């Protein structure tokens, strides 16, 4: 495995985006979900990193 | 001028206005029309510009561009001819946004009709608005029910409607002739003789024009409102290409056996699905195998009250994914469904189904690459989990309880 | 593994599953859960991803984003545990699109409930699902009725429900403890003693959970279906800020005098309308004077069957325009009504009322200027001719006949 991939596994903890979160996301600045392919903390929202 | 004749419950606007000029203050409708044109021109130029001289294009649904001005002209007509307020506006055949599957509709008191089913629409070079003769014998006026193409015999007199003149054999049109009681050909004697009835066909049509409550053997004449009863007839026509056919007895005998006729039609499409395949099931669209059978279905925009046709279609698709479990070989339950076909199966607006795509609730079936905005007709989602999403929402007549 | 116990009429999903693992077999629910997780993982990865290990988040309404996959998992669970089809799916508390005035709802067999009225929703740090003791004595299972916050007593016995442990005084929760019959605190002996009843409060609650037909003195327990009987209770709470209060007897005594209590509450707002004015009547909105009373009203999106609260409200507004005749001076019938408040008073969709604005059937207060699309909350139409438009359409219980 790439180091980045193991990293992506360890840092798969983000379930704070909603109260009943279906999964734990890899920590992203816009809460990007790779499998589904749309942001869970979009730039329009107040829950993105910035 | 003050007309003393007053509108009936179901009298048409042309019928009442011809019965106004039937009083011998004016010789013809044109004389009255030019006189009110002058009086509108002296009052208001816009309402004058709206008000047409002929009786042809006087109904509100004809005027696409000056409907608001037409109502203003009609309202001034009521004010000017010594009539109460709204008197002409209740007889009007008003506009309607509701589309009968990309077919513009027309509003009468409580009931919206597809514009194909109207007789006097568009003005076909020579057409007939058919007349109950011994119905004119009691009172000389035109009911709104005779303008519908399905109505051929009704009802208190129990007699077939008269289409053509007994002298010339020219079709009877009270708009063209400007005469309710008389023909242009003469009609010198009283109302002519009739072919009686099939006798059981009348209790079919009397079940149609009954308003909004009561059940029976036939799903068409079951607990429904009249506007959706027409929706079922329009669906029936375009399925078998009965566009010019307007025989009521050819529909009610068909819909009497409803569940069995549509299941067996959909069963052969499932058995012969593998035959038609140019590509794999997970790459082929739904309309490639089944053909138009989802987006032709009557819409459930009303109340969130589902159509009996819609309840019968979906309940077949629920048992399709039941028989086709989720294995590594793709099967009939991996057919691609578009956002409009998805919108109908959920029974919601198309923006609401895009918003489910926006929050990744419903998962497309291939990834668009960043500037791909989904084509509304291109098959996006699988039939599979679009149904499972619909079985996550419980309604009373699910097969789970029994 | 093949469980032989079968679901009752009103048994919960958790109750039935705990009664499956009550067969010895598996030691705990977790052991069963991990064993089915393994078998789903070998079958279908998507259904494996959906199926949770805990009993906490197993009901369908908890899954906002993987409902379709949850149903799949549940269907595979039926297929895998030697059960008939739909066996788990009839006990599920399913999703519902109907909003109880911006409150998400939940679906049980026939009935849709506001999510505020569920006990086990959201998982409050420490909460109790209360238990009829001598009801467990007959058969050890949890009814779906005990998950509703309005239900505090049995009939199945005519006794008050037990909330806390008789040893520790710790709240009884059969989800947290994974035990229907026993407490975590022990419950070493048989089912404990009870406070009996007020005795007339039971025929109140028995009238509530009766389905959909029969009339009486009280408009609440009158000819209505259970889903609207909850709508009335939610309307009652937010009017008097009884959000945390769930006493059933405080509502039924209120609704017993229904027409008199709501008229006199609306009479002082009409008499003291001139007192509150910052502008003229033809410029001020309806919610400035009367306050939220129209949009809080239970919606008539069902059947075109009007609510008894909705029938009482509008019948006051009909006699308001009766006492306020159309004079040059503006009066209490010239209050501005917005398109959502207009949509409720007509009892149709909001697009349908925009379309009446499109053709110019309903007319605005002061005309727009070329780019103004109407703000749905800004008061557009007068209260006045919106009523006269509604009186143009004749329904059976009008005051005319």
């Amino acid at each position: 495995f790439n180091s980045v991939k193991i990293g992506a596994a360890l840092q798969s903890i983000d379930d704070w985006w909603d109260e009943d979160a279906s999964k734990r996301l890899r920590v992203h600045e816009f809460g990007a979900d790779k499998e589904i392919g749309v942001a869970r903390r979009p730039p329009d929202s107040e829950q993105n990193f910035y | 001028f003050s007309p003393k004749a007053r509108a009936f419950s179901d009298e048409s606007l042309e019928s009442y206005l011809l019965r106004v000029v039937s009083e011998n203050f004016f010789d013809s409708y044109e004389g009255l029309s030019l006189a009110i044109r002058e009086e509108l021109h002296e009052l208001d130029f816009e309402a004058h510009g709206a008000f047409p001289v002929d009786l042809k294009r006087l109904n509100v649904y004809h005027a696409k561009h000056n409907s608001h001005f037409r109502m203003r002209a009609l309202g001034l007509l009521e004010t000017l001819l010594d009539l109460p307020r709204y008197e002409l506006q209740k007889l009007a055949l008003l506009k309607s946004d509701i589309k009968f599957n990309s077919s513009v509709a027309l509003y009468n008191n409580g009931v919206d009709i597809p514009l194909r089913f109207i007789r006097h629409h568009a003005e076909e070079a020579v057409d007939s608005i058919p007349v109950c003769s011994q119905c004119l014998a009691e009172e000389a006026y035109i009911k709104q029910s005779w303008h519908i193409k399905w109505v051929n015999a009704c009802t208190k007199h129990q007699c077939a409607l008269l289409h053509n003149c007994p002298e010339c054999y020219a079709p009877i049109n009270y708009i063209e002739n400007e005469s309710i009681t008389h023909c242009s050909c003469g009609f010198e004697l009283s109302c002519a003789s009739t072919s009686p009835v099939n006798t059981l066909s009348i209790e079919h049509l009397n079940k149609l024009l009954d308003k909004g409550e009561r059940n029976d053997s036939n799903p068409l004449f079951n607990n429904m409102t009249l506007t959706e009863r027409f929706a079922a007839l329009l669906w029936y026509q375009e399925r078998y290409s009965q566009t010019d056919n307007f025989c009521l007895n050819d529909a009610v005998n068909y819909f009497s056996k409803w569940p069995a006729v549509f299941n067996t039609e959909l069963d052969e499409l499932s058995k012969n699905a593998e035959m038609k395949l140019i590509d794999l099931f997970n790459k082929t669209e739904f309309k490639f195998i089944f053909g138009d059978a989802i987006l032709a279905c009557p819409s459930t925009q009303k109340q969130s009250e589902s159509h009996f046709i819609y309840r019968a279609l979906l309940d077949y698709l629920v048992t399709l994914v039941e028989s086709n479990p989720k294995t590594k070989k793709p099967n009939a339950a991996d057919l691609l469904v578009s956002v409009l076909e998805a919108a109908t199966l959920l029974g919601t607006s198309v923006e609401q189904v895009y918003r489910l795509y926006q929050n990744g609730i419903l998962q497309t079936a291939f990834r668009h690459k960043m500037n791909q905005r989904i084509n509304p007709y291109k098959g996006a989602f699988f039939l599979r989990h679009v149904i499972e999403y619909k079985t996550s929402f419980g309604n009373d007549k699910a097969r789970m309880y029994l």
